[PDB]
DNA sequence: CGGGAAAATCTCTAGCA
DNA sequence: ACTGCTAGAGATTTTCCCG
DNA sequence: CGGGAAAATCTCTAGCA
DNA sequence: ACTGCTAGAGATTTTCCCG
């Protein structure tokens, strides 16, 4: 398992830990809360 | 016939690029076309490139220039 | 290094230094000050420093609307090729957005489109136009124009002709399609030394082509190979190397260890 | 290089065109194409139609590529010569247009429309448009009721035309045709532009006589004299511009 | 080519063709179609793709204003080392950035500060300040932010600390200067594996420390050479080369040829 | 002598031709039009 | 490596420090600390001064650095807690302070003076700074006139006294001063982290009984067994860890 | 006496960057300090650099670490 | 096999809400 | 389960041209 | 002289009105 | 006549450790 520090969309603070999902070339998908979301590997550090 | 559109298709010409490297390399030999992958030669090396990665093209200037 | 471990800890509680402090500070190797690093949640406030590759199969396009004196201007890009597609449109409206897709797609193969998460993209008109035309639409992560960095650079590249031809037209729609036009066929460069007309021309006959030539090929060319395995089939034997697809997982094999029925 | 003299006699007894020998021999394009311009004995794309349709109260405006049949209609608001200078220009814009013919119009003789074929280099002239204007009409009734608006059901029926309806030798459609042909006057222009480059030099071979230059390769020179090709090594010849 | 230049010549006049373009479709040499671009008024739309490189003396500081909570944080930085000091102040006037800088002056060796151009650092108190203190106030391109690069990442680094450290403190003065105490003492890296502090410690000794060597060997090896010209001054002979300074002209020369007195 | 087409300070549209007064690693010195002017090297194209 | 024992004799007759022994024979660091620290017949920057000076009917907060003598001067609104806590956090954030001494005010006493010594990790104890204290209000003096508030008279004061007026054996002045200290503080936090960081190794060589390492150069390894320094090389010694 | 000072010297490091490049070389060895222009030594090669382009250091970690 | 010149490639930046 | 790019300006490396 | 592991260096991005 | 930078996250290249 890992852990997901994410920034979403156009809001400069980040969140996290969240869990991973799915792993792709330039982006995930995390699970913030009962929350399914997409973002950018740009915006997201995965531990 | 069969070796005619063999050398046919290795006429065309790849442009790819690699899942991490931004820049796109140059006209590989074309091998061999699928829905999903294609299978090129570029300078000794037998590739197998993502479809969504590759720009294939003929270039007709080349062509005409032999 | 335990009680290193905890004044390294307790310092990193209230200063979060990094890891190369903490390393020089505590007498801690350089893993066990990262992972004191990555351990905080206060400390996770950076991405990995890569961009993505956008698709670039010949039936993508990318659409967007872009604003210049008051007007709204369409503009698709073909991905492979640069070449682009522009109209103003009165209003961003589903209506004119469909109308426009709706037309684009009777004059190019459209298979796939891509656009931001606007209004007049997700319409359910839109939605109903593409459905009908049998293009998937492909809005990527909200609020990230880089998905779309294509047709936002055509953006930039076609105000910029406008700004060039805008003296020699009376009205911004004849500017925008002289824009169109010039850029089109009057500039050339990129893969081919090529205009996006010319390079489009090409993309389009060469997939026609080589689907017909491989589709000739595999007609007539039928084999199984086993290499190390089941009966694989056979893509390409050459130059000492024979490329199979075995399972969905086409790799590449020496002629050795190899033999074709 | 070893099929030239199997290419002369091929379009001695054959008359194959320069593509087909380029291909069957493995030619450069240039020694093809002068292969077959010496032979006294043998010796498009660009065109567009323009037409109006009224329906249902409203003027479209069809373009027809005549050598695929390719069709390009909008529904304009008006029959002036501003929406039809409008549409040649998006249609200049879409593909490469050297010629329009029109029927001698009101719109189609206005200035406006005289201006924007000279901006866009368009030459414009006063049983294929009438065959495609009707199979249009024809698709418009068809999918009339899949839309509400008059414009949505002729860019439908323009989709279904160009891509959605096969025939011919091959079994293609319009599309198809259109990119073909178009690719076609690609390599014809290439390889006119070729021969204009090279057209400009003078060979002196073995020294012989000035020379007209075909192909300059990486180990060989393929150069015409005295209505015979021949091919001489890269050293044993000089050339210069006159 | 005269007739191919009229016709690109004439074509370009209404599509602004690139060099390329015009170079394909009139048979004209690179650097002909280059010439016709380039004497295009119109077509003249872009810089060099190249950045300057901002100065590093040991005396140099850059200042900036940055906003956080409605608040003003005064910030400078020593551009060598990255040493920072900040301070919240009521309004951005010319009183207190005057204050700031003058308290800055009287903490640290400050000879040069770059600025942009606010009404806060072009006020004639800063001038007054600047003059008492000895100080040389640089104010780059206006409306460039680059010129001042250093210090505008730190404000990025700044306020990321806070972020950090916010919950810490119950005023964002003392927020600001806990940031300021982790970014110069708790956060190691660059060249020297430093910290900011430990970094500004080693570049200020070690300016004062050659500069004094550097005055004694010259004092004590008094020496003329002869290269090739006059006695130019010898500055360093050593592992079979020579530098000397030959009319305000510091030069590299091998040993042979070189004679000295 | 130097032509000099420059932009200038937030302003999108491209000023020249301009006389180039002076060149620096960075930056350069113009003259457009008895206006005295100092732009970055990114702003600039000299001719 | 050929100066070790020469370095013995040296601190054996005049007693040398390590420093100067590193300088005149080049050893490394540790071997001329461990050298000095064999000889049993042998065997403060971080410290600074708080007061407060009343004057014009302001308050201003002064703080010395007593090795150096270099003073940070603030003019504070009130004689509070907060705002000698606001002053000691900045002075912590600016210089590496590790001790503070305070005459056991109201203000250096309260609860927010010791929160923030212990955010900062500042140790607190309860004639250098009345000397000190006493010059600046000469230059304050002095300098009155020059500024309209007292404010920035005091930091024109400050910056007189720190590089403006020089003296003692060097000539230097105060900020001068303060840098070569903490600049050798600073080299002596690295020895003690390189010390710190050797001596949990130990070493076998020729095998003989464990001993301690001192230095692990390019080619050699420099060890002490039985109060004797060594050096072997790299192929003929083990190192473990314990 | 001018031996000492001259190693002395030589033991500084300094780093530098070039006209056009925006990377910075690495620790290279200083043979000559000026006002405006400083002589270093890295790898083999002699070269003189702006004093503006340059940060002098000592690296006092390396120094106790021989 | 080799300099000078020219073509090709590499590097890098602004602008795209 | 998705993804920065593009065209131009210098600068540097490769290739060609005739000895 | 040589693999595995660790340290060092290279590449590259967001954010700084 | 002046000038993008900085710190962190991966990825890849270099060095060290003991045979
Ligand atoms: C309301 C719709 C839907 C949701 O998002 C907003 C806002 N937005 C912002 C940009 C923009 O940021 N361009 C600058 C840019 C920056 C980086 C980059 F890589 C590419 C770039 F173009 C657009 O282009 C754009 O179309 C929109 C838009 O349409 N919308
Ligand atoms: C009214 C004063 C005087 C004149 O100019 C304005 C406007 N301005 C704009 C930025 C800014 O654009 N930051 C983003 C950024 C972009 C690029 C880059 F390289 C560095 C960067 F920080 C500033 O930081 C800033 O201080 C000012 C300012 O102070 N003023
Ligand atoms: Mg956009
Ligand atoms: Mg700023
Ligand atoms: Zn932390
Ligand atoms: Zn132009």
């Amino acid at each position: 398992n890992f852990r997901v520090y994410y920034r979403d969309s156009r809001d400069p603070v980040w969140k996290g830990p969240a869990k991973l999902l799915w792993k792709g070339e330039g982006a995930v998908v995390i699970q913030d809360n009962s929350d399914i979301k997409v973002v950018p590997r740009r915006k997201a550090k995965i531990i | 016939e069969l070796q005619k559109q063999i050398t046919k298709i290795q006429n065309f010409r790849v442009y790819y690029r690699d899942s991490r490297d931004p820049v796109w390399k140059g006209p590989a030999k074309l091998l061999w076309k699928g829905e999903g992958a294609v299978v090129i030669q570029d300078n000794s090396d037998i590739k197998v490139v993502p479809r969504r990665k590759a720009k294939i093209i003929r270039d007709y200037g080349k062509q005409m220039a032999g | 290094f335990l009680d290193g471990i905890d004044k390294a800890q307790e310092e990193h509680e209230k200063y979060h230094s990094n890891w190369r402090a903490m390393a020089s500070d505590f007498n801690l190797p350089p893993v066990v000050a990262k992972e004191i690093v990555a351990s905080c949640d206060k400390c996770q406030l950076k991405g990995e420093a890569m961009h993505g590759q956008v698709d670039c199969s010949p039936g993508i396009w990318q659409l967007d609307c872009t604003h210049l004196e008051g007007k709204v201007i369409l503009v698709a890009v073909h991905v492979a090729s640069g070449y682009i597609e522009a109209e103003v449109i009165p209003a961003e409206t589903g209506q004119e957005t469909a109308y426009f897709l709706l037309k684009l797609a009777g004059r190019w193969p459209v298979k796939t489109v891509h656009t931001d998460n606007g209004s007049n993209f997700t319409s359910t008109t839109v939605k109903a136009a593409c459905w009908w035309a049998g293009i998937k639409q492909e809005f990527g992560i909200p609020y990230n124009p880089q998905s779309k960095g294509v047709i936002e650079s055509m953006n930039k590249e076609l105000k910029k002709i406008i700004g060039q031809v805008r003296d020699q037209a009376e009205h911004l729609k004849t500017a925008v399609q002289m824009a169109v036009f010039i850029h089109n066929f009057k500039r050339k460069g990129g893969i081919g030394g090529y205009s996006a007309g010319e390079r489009i021309v090409d993309i389009i006959a060469t997939d026609i082509q080589t689907k017909e030539l491989q589709k000739q090929i595999t007609k007539i060319q039928n084999f199984r190979v086993y290499y190390r395995k089941g009966p694989a089939k056979l893509l390409w034997k050459g130059e000492g190397a024979v490329v199979i697809q075995d399972n969905s997982d086409i790799k590449v094999v020496p002629r050795r260890k190899a033999k074709i029925i």
